[PDB]
């Protein structure tokens, strides 16, 4: 957690790890300071083929800072105006009435506030 | 090599920031020794490259100004 | 030589539309 792989304190995502002893390395142990989160430095120690090695995969999600691309399987419907409906825009859910707008967004902007 | 990306009388100004393994770049332009005025900069891209940046250098083929955030 | 940055280096803080307000933000600015 100090010299190899640090996660931030505000991490949002999943960590998965499984045992692989049927198919079975190096880790840094001397450094002048820790690492910042998601930093990679590329003093080395070799693992002994002690416990059976595990494989670890970490999944990190960006929360709608850009137009959305990675969504689950859901079916889209037509949009209804001037009527009180439940709406769901890119996982953003709510209840209200939708109206055509005169606001002038810029191409990096996705929603108002 | 770990990351690669290829894409298709005036002042060009940029802001470079690095946090959480991400490198953010902002860019603005204005047509006019640094003039006094107000100008606002729009984001272009952030790169998910996880290295420490403590130095940098411009690449030339006549003046450029550097300030710190 | 050294010069001054007279009200330079302002960028849009996030990807959110805002209109006719005053917004306070805390970030890395010049
Ligand atoms: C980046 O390099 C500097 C000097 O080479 C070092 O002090 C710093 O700790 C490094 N960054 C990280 C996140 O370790």
């Amino acid at each position: 957690a100090d010299y190899n792989y640090k996660l931030p304190d505000d991490f949002m995502g999943c960590v998965l790890a499984w045992n692989t002893r049927n198919i079975d390395y190096k880790y840094r142990y001397l450094r002048h300071g820790k690492l910042r989160p998601f930093e990679r430095d590329i003093p080395l120690n070799d693992y002994g083929f002690g416990y059976q090695p595990y494989r670890v995969v970490v999944l990190s999600f960006e929360l709608l800072n850009a137009p959305a691309t990675v969504c689950g399987p859901k079916l889209s419907t037509d949009l209804i105006k001037n009527q009180c409906v439940n709406f769901n825009f890119n996982g953003l859910t709510g209840t209200g009435v939708l109206t055509p707008s005169s606001k002038r967004f810029q191409p990096f902007q996705q929603f108002g506030r | 090599c770990t990351f690669e990306y290829i894409s298709d009388k005036h002042l060009r100004e940029f802001v470079f920031k690095n946090k959480d393994g991400f490198l953010y770049v902002y860019k603005g332009y204005q047509p006019i020794d640094l003039p006094s005025g107000f100008n606002t900069l729009k984001p272009i891209f952030k790169l998910p490259l996880g290295i420490n940046i403590t130095n940098f250098r411009a690449i030339l083929t006549a003046a450029y100004f550097v300030g710190y955030l | 030589t050294q010069h001054t940055s007279s009200m330079r280096g302002v960028y849009y803080p996030d990807e959110i539309f805002r209109s006719d307000t005053l917004y306070l933000t805390q970030d890395l600015f010049l």
